């Protein structure tokens, strides 16, 4: 969608890998600022919006 | 602008107590081998002020 249409997605109450799309070079920036990338799958949270 | 004052982001593990590490070299951020080549998941720990 546009940008200031953008989509909103919530995801919750699943398994979740981010090392697929941490290996993945394909995207040109890759930025992270709460905590780590490397530990990612380690801790987790009550629920995610994309 | 003074950048003579610089210092090491990044390292695989801590430092142990009154010691000093002088290894500048490329940090590996993932699982790509940077093989002194820097790009993705390669980057240089030591940085200004």
């Amino acid at each position: 969608a546009s940008v200031y249409a953008w989509n909103r997605k919530r995801i919750s109450n699943c398994v979740a890998d981010y090392s697929v799309l941490y290996n993945s070079a394909s995207f040109s920036t890759f930025k992270c600022y709460g905590v780590s990338p490397t530990k990612l799958n380690d801790l987790c949270f009550t629920n995610v919006y994309a | 602008g003074n950048y003579n004052y610089r210092y090491r982001l990044f390292r695989k593990s801590n430092l142990k107590p009154f010691e000093r590490d002088i290894s500048t070299e490329i940090y590996q951020a993932g699982s790509k081998p940077c093989n002194g080549v820097e790009g993705f998941n390669c980057y240089f720990p030591l940085q200004s002020y």
